[PDB]
């Protein structure tokens, strides 16, 4: 790694120094023959190297026998893959064989037939902490995706969307599912706890990137069922349910029963759903007088002493200001003990 | 299906043509498994042995676990297993077994043949004795996992013990390749010892006659041959659960004499790296569960290998800080033995191998302000992601607990208000006393009510010990401890405390006095850091 311009003669003993080195008997200082003769391969007859390299090991030698791929990989196709697919045929030994159709993939986009394959077999294996190496095998699929470029990929994302289901690194892998529907599921929500509401937090996410109002329709009878991470999916949905809003008597249904909603709150949920209702809404006037009363109980509260719900609650105080602009008496009267508060 | 139609017209090379056409199948119901289980019985017709071959019969058992891959259904599988396992059993007949195995095990997972199974692996097992004396096996391997795997899936009750009489009547007695693929055979008794072991300490009892028990494991951790990494793992393993219990826990102050459980077990280099802290916590919690049978020699032979751990940074941290522990709760057996000075003689080795890890400490203090070895090219293992401030933290806070238990220990050692306060210390003893002072004093670097907290724990030990050498200890470390006191006015603490009420108030504050007197002259020179820890 350091005096490649030492000799040359010294490097045709390499070899009868480290393949000397082959031949031993433990399972350590037999692999560490297999690195140092993957250095000088590197440099400048070498198909049984890496034909062994990839072999049935034990669990021992895990990070022992990565490294010597990774160092042999950009001069073996100096020096095709069908051995690599040879081994196909015969679980824990083919994640030394993955890590390699991991990193560089410049030239493994040949024959992916064998990818798709082993995304079916990434499943299998998605079935501990190699679901962080699954993960990665779900992020070699969206690598294989930006590799190669049919109707198995569509079925391997409904496989990484169970996988999403069966659950930090998801929701990068949450956002590369919300990549590859880019570039059955209303069933699966219908079918699905917190996991459920990121299903449902994907569904919105796949439904951006009319057909959409009477999905939403079908959406209403979803959100009726549901109405913290409930406020964050709801939310979310909102931003969904007033995409469609910014372009029928549908949409006043469903303000209503969030209204409805509202009343059942009258409990700091429905003051962020209000929030993102007067978010993209013009009228909520008829909820917001209820809801200053509701208001007015907590500045009652929140003037006696939940700072992050109060803040909300001031800032749905902020947002009921300038919309009431006839309780502006007793508005005023609370802001004044607001301000004359602590 | 599609895929009766291509095996159909499929029906070396046309084994090769049915095996792709399987294997793409298979990448790809049960009419066609009933017609593939057809065409399996006239495939183990022809050529049934094997005499190990570069043949299609070895692809004729590749056809037959891609059969297995895949999935009267299991009436006639294990009705065909059970005739496939009968003939060339016993002997070296090749691997299809292992495949009929894991297809029994498969078929067991969804009830007479298991019996006869159990009979045939019986049998085997009583032929694998002449079959050692005609060396004088690796079926002997898969039978002992399968039929554990049965047993857990079902019933065993009466057959369980049955079995058991013929594992008891298991194989107990013994080119250099060929006497390694023997030892391989012997190292599928260690496999089939841990069936031995997994039923004698999970739940119940069994029938318990047998005496040579710890004879067939201490023998069999020293002729194990050290090439085979994971067939130590799990005999160090097989001994780690039967040394749970406490019915085979007895056996052991027998013929072992705890004598033979030290680290010659532990041969190669490969078993080295990683099989050291397994095989250190095995031997650590069975020295304190006995507590008993010990000659001071074996006390020796156990105080001192085991901090041999603590001062070895090769090991891991994890494992430095059970072995102090243990050397904690062994203070009960050494404190109350007699007092022939072999109970103070025993605890300042202990306080002298806690001194040499907090000296070892404070190495790495300014290098956090040959420690690269990352820069190495082969690296032999996953590397450390741990940072050093907050487990150094940790490992000071721990072993600043076990150190207060360990000097209320020598408070009753005292030579001969004798043995209450005062005790007579030599000077080899004093000596590390000194480096005790010293290295907490400056390990408290690694900074306030946490960092307090250890100035207590700091003190009370040198409180309750002997002040007449009380008044030596803290005369020659108090310049030392004024200059660390500079840079850190939180250890001015200490000597509030060593005053603050108590039996050493009317001897430190005449030496402190006597102290500061000589800084005096100097208080008028130096700049306000060191001006305001002298007024204070």
């Amino acid at each position: 790694k350091g005096a490649p311009t030492a000799l040359t003669d010294m490097r045709k003993d390499i070899i009868k120094f480290s393949w000397n080195y082959i031949k031993l008997d433990d399972n350590t200082s037999k692999q560490a023959a297999y690195v140092v003769t993957a250095y000088f391969i590197s440099r400048f007859l070498t198909t049984r190297i890496f034909v062994a390299l990839l072999r049935c090991h034990q669990i021992d030698t895990r990070y022992l026998v990565k490294q010597a791929l990774e160092l042999l990989a950009p001069v073996l196709s100096e020096r095709w893959l069908k051995w690599p697919r040879r081994v196909l045929s015969e679980t824990q030994v083919a994640n030394i064989y993955q890590l390699i159709v991991k990193f560089p993939d410049l030239f493994y986009p040949a024959r992916d037939h064998f990818i798709p394959n082993i995304i079916t077999a990434m499943g299998k294996l998605t079935v501990l902490e190699n679901q962080q190496l699954a993960i990665d095998l779900a992020e070699l699929i969206l690598k294989w995706e930006t590799k190669l470029p049919f109707a198995q990929r569509e079925a391997c994302v409904t496989f990484l969307i169970r996988y999403i289901c069966i659950s930090e690194l998801g929701k990068r892998a949450l956002n590369i599912l919300y990549e590859l529907l880019g570039p059955v599921k209303l069933q699966f929500f219908e079918r699905f706890l917190l996991g459920y509401c990121l299903n449902a937090l994907e569904v919105l996410a796949v439904a951006l990137k009319t057909w959409i109002i009477e999905n939403v329709s079908y959406l209403q009878k979803l959100l009726e069922k549901c109405l913290q991470d409930i406020q964050e999916i709801l939310q979310k949905v909102l931003g969904i349910i007033l995409e469609a809003i910014n372009k029928e008597d549908e949409p006043e249904e469903v303000t209503n029963f969030i209204s409805l909603i509202v009343n059942i709150i009258g409990v700091a949920a429905g003051v962020s759903l209000c929030w993102t209702l007067s978010l993209y809404r013009p009228n909520a006037l008829d909820s917001l007088l209820p809801s200053i009363m509701r208001t007015f109980n907590k500045l009652c509260r929140d003037h006696i002493a939940e700072f992050e719900a109060k803040v909300t609650t001031n800032l749905l105080e902020k947002i009921l200001n300038l919309c009431a602009a006839d309780q502006r008496r007793v508005f005023l009267s609370l802001l004044a003990q607001l301000i004359d508060r602590s | 299906v599609v895929q009766l139609d291509d095996f159909a017209t499929r029906l070396y090379q046309s084994k090769h043509s049915v095996l792709s056409e399987i294997c793409d199948s298979l990448e790809t119901y049960e009419y066609f498994l009933k017609s593939l289980i057809p065409l399996f019985i006239d495939v183990l017709k022809e050529v049934p042995v094997s005499f190990v071959a570069n043949s299609p019969e070895n692809k004729l058992r590749n056809i037959t676990l891609e059969i297995l891959h895949r999935i009267d259904a299991l009436q006639a599988y294990s009705n065909e297993i059970v005739d496939t396992l009968m003939d060339l059993l016993k002997v070296e007949n090749e691997l299809n077994g292992i495949l009929c195995m894991k297809a029994i095990t498969t078929l067991h997972k969804t009830q007479e043949k298991v019996h006869p199974f159990i009979d045939i692996v019986i049998e085997i097992y009583s032929n694998i004795p002449q079959v050692v004396e005609e060396q004088f096996s690796k079926q002997l391997a898969q039978a002992m996992f399968s039929f554990k795997t049965l047993a857990e899936s079902p019933i065993t009750m009466v057959s369980l013990y049955s079995s058991y009489k013929e594992l008891a009547a298991s194989s107990l007695g013994n080119n250099r390749a060929n006497y390694g693929e023997f030892i391989i055979g012997q190292v599928k008794a260690a496999s089939f010892l841990a069936y031995l072991f997994i039923r004698r300490q999970a739940q119940t009892f069994l029938e318990p006659y047998q005496q040579a028990i710890p004879d067939i494991i201490i023998r069999l951790l020293q002729d194990c041959p050290s090439e085979l990494s994971a067939a130590r793992k799990e005999l160090l393993h097989a001994t780690r659960h039967i040394l749970s219990t406490d019915f085979r826990k007895m056996f052991i102050p027998k013929i072992d004499l705890l004598f033979d459980l030290r680290v010659l077990i532990g041969e190669g280099f490969t078993a080295y790296e990683t099989l050291r802290p397994l095989a250190y916590s095995t031997v650590a919690d069975f020295i304190h569960n006995v507590r008993d049978h010990l000659t001071p020699a074996q006390l020796w032979k156990s105080v001192s290998i085991y901090c041999k751990n603590l001062q070895d940074d090769s090991l891991a941290l994890t494992v430095q800080i059970m072995s102090a522990k243990l050397l904690l709760n062994l203070i009960e057996k050494i404190m109350r033995s007699e007092s022939k000075t072999e109970s103070r003689q025993l605890l300042m080795v202990i306080i002298d191998a806690y001194t040499k890890r907090f000296k070892m400490l404070n190495s790495r203090y300014n290098g956090i302000m040959m420690s690269l070895q990352e820069y190495l090219p082969i690296q032999v293992s996953v590397p450390p992601e741990i940072d050093l401030l907050k487990d150094s933290r940790y490992l000071f806070k721990t072993l600043m607990t076990f150190l207060k238990t360990i000097m209320i220990g020598l408070k009753n050692s005292n030579p001969p208000n004798w043995n209450e306060t005062a005790r007579g210390f030599s000077n080899e003893d004093i000596n590390i006393l000194k480096s005790l002072f010293r290295e907490c004093i400056l390990a408290l670097r690694f900074f306030t009510k946490e960092e307090k907290d250890l100035m207590e724990i700091f003190a009370t030990m040198f409180i309750h010990i002997d002040p007449a050498s009380f008044n030596e200890i803290v005369r020659e470390e108090l310049p030392f401890m004024y200059k660390q006191m500079l840079d850190f006015a939180s250890l001015l603490h200490i000597p509030q405390f060593f005053l603050a009420s108590v039996i050493t108030s009317s001897s430190f504050s005449g030496i402190l006095i006597t102290f500061l007197k000589s800084k005096l002259v100097d208080l008028g020179e130096v700049n306000i850091i060191k001006s305001n820890i002298l007024i204070r």
